[PDB]
RNA sequence: UGGAGAGUUUGAUCCUGGCUCAGGGUGAACGCUGGCGGCGUGCCUAAGACAUGCAAGUCGUGCGGGCCGCGGGGUUUUACUCCGUGGUCAGCGGCGGACGGGUGAGUAACGCGUGGGUGACCUACCCGGAAGAGGGGGACAACCCGGGGAAACUCGGGCUAAUCCCCCAUGUGGACCCGCCCCUUGGGGUGUGUCCAAAGGGCUUUGCCCGCUUCCGGAUGGGCCCGCGUCCCAUCAGCUAGUUGGUGGGGUAAUGGCCCACCAAGGCGACGACGGGUAGCCGGUCUGAGAGGAUGGCCGGCCACAGGGGCACUGAGACACGGGCCCCACUCCUACGGGAGGCAGCAGUUAGGAAUCUUCCGCAAUGGGCGCAAGCCUGACGGAGCGACGCCGCUUGGAGGAAGAAGCCCUUCGGGGUGUAAACUCCUGAACCCGGGACGAAACCCCCGACGAGGGGACUGACGGUACCGGGGUAAUAGCGCCGGCCAACUCCGUGCCAGCAGCCGCGGUAAUACGGAGGGCGCGAGCGUUACCCGGAUUCACUGGGCGUAAAGGGCGUGUAGGCGGCCUGGGGCGUCCCAUGUGAAAG
């Protein structure tokens, strides 16, 4: 069955396409503790119907481009930048960890 | 047979008659008579307390030397026995005892195992009416071990089966001195054998 | 096309064929689509040929073409017998 | 049903801790030794270069010819010319050459594994079903004539057949545009319009076989996509502009920046991007009590490659190991202009290396290609050859034989050991001789019968005069390592910190169980040792299963970002977690 995933829309700065951050949990193959790993999917949005913070379901689809092999199925719940925030900060935090100085 | 070389020198080293020569091993000449001490320039030297290891090494040698089997074969039988269901000690003894060359000794067609081994090789033996010249051949419950119909008149086979008249045989066996036929009734049990070996030390020897 | 032929499985001088359904292009001993019998040419045991007519007939009905030896055996087991 | 520990730091002790040994394993190699047989297995290095032969063809039931025969006609005779038939050669045409066989160079990747998706697709030959094949026209080889070249070959001119090319027709049907309907990402139906079919051949000839055409479907094989999993270095931290997305187009069987034009400004990264190193992945294999570690030869599946790089043509399928083009390196021929090649196919050569085989037999069997069939072709394969390289089986004898020969040997010189070992007696009888002698093969084929079911018959063995059976018949290879402790086994002599041993502890500077020899002994035995490498022991990276006061280990302290973690009660959800069913988990192992 076409895989259906649920995540948050982190990117919007794209034409007819939104980035969905999808998380998953699983026991560590050796150490047991449940660990959270995430992934961003570029999903199709022909009507530009979804925005940042929208928790949407994504479904496995016929390729729309390179990178785009998923389409936004439906909206699960909207508005919630608390999720977008983690992503943004975690993104900005990248300033500190490097060779060049940065007010991260 | 196997090893090929002074045999009574092994009984000597094992300090236990491993009865494997037929006569002589009864008559005051088994060397174990007026010569119980092991072979070599130091045979009568005051033996030093043996090591835990030396003890298991000699017990495994005493056993394997009794059947005249190579370490290659002994080990392969032990490993087979080990993984098999049931007390490995007995199962191991059960298997050793199932060797054709042994069953021939047990039925008296041969006075020793080395002789029995040669009889099997030279085709003088028959399992279920078919010639089987493999000393390692494994007899199974119900098999009939006879003397090859064409060897029934061999000067050696006569005197050997004559001596079996009136003579009792292993409870797990049975023979008809007339038709020179034997029967493997069942695998012997620990209690059925009277071996000068604590096979427990042998199991331990193979876990070192 | 897909065939019903013999795949070699014995050992040297100890041939034991395995009647299989496979594509014509595969190694004779490669990946088959289905085993539908076996055959011991030397007939070393009373059971030197089993076939499963049911199945042999399903493949025949969908295309499978048997080799000459394959059908010889399938027939010996009454795959084509219609009496 | 599954888990053994030992030596070694001190005068001695406990602990910490490393090193080392006992076990198992290997596409092995090396040394000493070496009898038989079965089954496996054998370039791990330079993916260095390759002489030679062989490794893919097949169809005369698709077609017309050339050369070499034999035979029959037209004729009063010759020339000339018509027909039939055999062999042979290529040609046109078709199916195969995209399989089978080889190697792992590249690749850290949807490459592989696993589970799914394709309303985004293809599939020659095979199977089922529906409908059909009416008429006309054309050309190019062969062949014939001529020209340029050393050759490879190449240019021109003329003739000709077809299941070769084209046109018109029939349109079951199918394709496309527009519309409507059902479905719902390009699935199915329907209406109008347009567009698209065909090949003939063979006779046990006036039917039946082989084949052709369009379409629906089956079966098999395949393309593409997605989740998850897949090594080391962070002394590699930023990366990217076809880059990320959009619209339109191109392209393909098909989705897609796959490619292109235009527009937007994106995308990716510490849950490790990018860069560097290494590496084909898997079923499995080895080891381990397990968790795990190591690995991927052989066999099976997938991928990738065919001297290095690029490219496309023909095809159902290839960007094509034994097809084509170009560039490069190289070998070769050369009349120097210019050409011919590519064993990572089998075998073999040469190079490199510690090291890896027969330029074998057969297509008898299984499998494959082509053919109606006969049959042809198959270094796939089935076998034999060489190598203890691995595994298993087996032999070098069996029973009797002194209070104990000779020699060697130690000796408190009295004896002690090798030793029932030998001699010798008797018994059997590996080798080898003679005789017989296979299974693997029954189909295809042909006859009967419907070219069906069914029945009947004949041909066919490389291995091989081998296996195996029977008769005859000689006592008839033994070696290697070790004996201070760990570690089973001790004595003499030579040597004198020498010569030399030595895995770790350590031996040897004159009584050495540790060197060398000898006797004796232990271990294993057609082998035994050695070196290398993997796992174990090693809870010595500790998830199971460890630590940090003084043994190695707390950050110099704080603030705080991400992240990890989170009190008591109730309720919803049900992601984590648990349960039932079910599908998948190829074969081999
Ligand atoms: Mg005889
Ligand atoms: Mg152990
Ligand atoms: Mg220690
Ligand atoms: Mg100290
Ligand atoms: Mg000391
Ligand atoms: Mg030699
Ligand atoms: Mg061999
Ligand atoms: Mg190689
Ligand atoms: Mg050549
Ligand atoms: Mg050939
Ligand atoms: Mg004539
Ligand atoms: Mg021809
Ligand atoms: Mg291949
Ligand atoms: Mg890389
Ligand atoms: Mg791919
Ligand atoms: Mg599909
Ligand atoms: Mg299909
Ligand atoms: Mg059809
Ligand atoms: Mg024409
Ligand atoms: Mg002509
Ligand atoms: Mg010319
Ligand atoms: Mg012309
Ligand atoms: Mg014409
Ligand atoms: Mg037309
Ligand atoms: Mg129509
Ligand atoms: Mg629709
Ligand atoms: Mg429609
Ligand atoms: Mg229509
Ligand atoms: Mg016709
Ligand atoms: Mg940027
Ligand atoms: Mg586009
Ligand atoms: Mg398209
Ligand atoms: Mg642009
Ligand atoms: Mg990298
Ligand atoms: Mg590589
Ligand atoms: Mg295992
Ligand atoms: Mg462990
Ligand atoms: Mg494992
Ligand atoms: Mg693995
Ligand atoms: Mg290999
Ligand atoms: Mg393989
Ligand atoms: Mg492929
Ligand atoms: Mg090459
Ligand atoms: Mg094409
Ligand atoms: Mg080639
Ligand atoms: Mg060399
Ligand atoms: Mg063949
Ligand atoms: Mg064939
Ligand atoms: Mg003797
Ligand atoms: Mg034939
Ligand atoms: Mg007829
Ligand atoms: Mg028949
Ligand atoms: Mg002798
Ligand atoms: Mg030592
Ligand atoms: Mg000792
Ligand atoms: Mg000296
Ligand atoms: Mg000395
Ligand atoms: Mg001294
Ligand atoms: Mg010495
Ligand atoms: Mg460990
Ligand atoms: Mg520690
Ligand atoms: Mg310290
Ligand atoms: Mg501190
Ligand atoms: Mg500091
Ligand atoms: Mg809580
Ligand atoms: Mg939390
Ligand atoms: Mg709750
Ligand atoms: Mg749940
Ligand atoms: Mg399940
Ligand atoms: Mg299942
Ligand atoms: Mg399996
Ligand atoms: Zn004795």
């Amino acid at each position: 069955p076409k895989k259906v995933l649920t995540g948050v829309v982190v990117s919007d700065k794209m034409q007819k396409t939104v980035t969905v951050l999808v998380e998953r949990q699983f026991p560590h193959p050796l150490y047991g503790k449940v660990i959270k790993r995430s992934k961003k999917y570029l999903a199709h949005d022909p009507e530009e119907k979804y925005k940042l913070g929208d928790v949407v379901e994504i479904i496995e689809s016929r390729p729309i481009s390179k990178r785009k092999r998923f389409r936004v199925l439906r909206l699960v719940e909207s508005g919630r930048m608390d999720l977008v925030e983690k992503y943004l900060i975690r993104r900005q935090n990248y300033q500190s960890l490097s060779k060049r100085g940065g007010k991260a | 047979g196997r090893y090929i070389g002074p045999v009574c020198r092994l009984c000597r080293r094992e300090g236990v008659k491993l009865y494997l020569k037929g006569e002589r091993c009864y008559s005051p000449k088994c060397a174990m008579e007026r010569r119980p001490y092991p072979p070599g320039q130091h045979g009568q030297k005051r033996a030093r307390r043996p090591s835990d290891y030396a003890v298991r090494l000699r017990e495994k040698q005493k056993l394997r030397r009794i059947y005249g089997i190579s370490e290659r074969q002994f080990r392969n039988l032990f490993e087979e026995a080990s993984k098999k269901k049931g007390v490995t000690g007995s199962v191991f003894l059960g298997l050793l005892e199932s060797r054709l060359d042994n069953v021939v000794y047990r039925l008296g067609f041969a006075v020793s195992r080395r002789q029995a081994r040669q009889l099997v090789r030279h085709g003088h033996i028959t399992v279920n009416g078919r010639r089987v010249d493999l000393p390692s051949y494994r007899v199974r419950p119900g098999d009939e071990i006879a003397v090859a119909e064409k060897s029934r008149n061999l000067e050696l086979i006569r005197q050997n089966l004559e001596a079996m008249k009136g003579r009792k045989v292993g409870p797990w066996l049975s023979l008809d001195v007339e038709g020179m036929k034997g029967k493997f009734l069942r695998l012997p049990d620990r209690e059925d054998l009277a071996l000068p070996v604590n096979e427990q030390l042998v199991i331990e020897f193979y876990s070192r | 096309m897909v065939k019903i032929r013999l795949a070699r499985f014995g050992s040297k001088h100890n041939p034991h064929y395995r009647i299989v359904v496979t594509d014509a292009r595969r190694k004779r001993d490669g990946k088959y689509i289905e085993k539908i019998g076996y055959y011991d040419p030397r007939k070393t045991t009373p059971d030197w040929l089993k076939v499963d007519v049911e199945r042999a007939r399903y493949w025949l009905s969908v295309g499978a073409q048997p080799t000459d030896t394959a059908r010889r055996l399938l027939r010996q087991a009454g795959v084509f017998r219609q009496e």
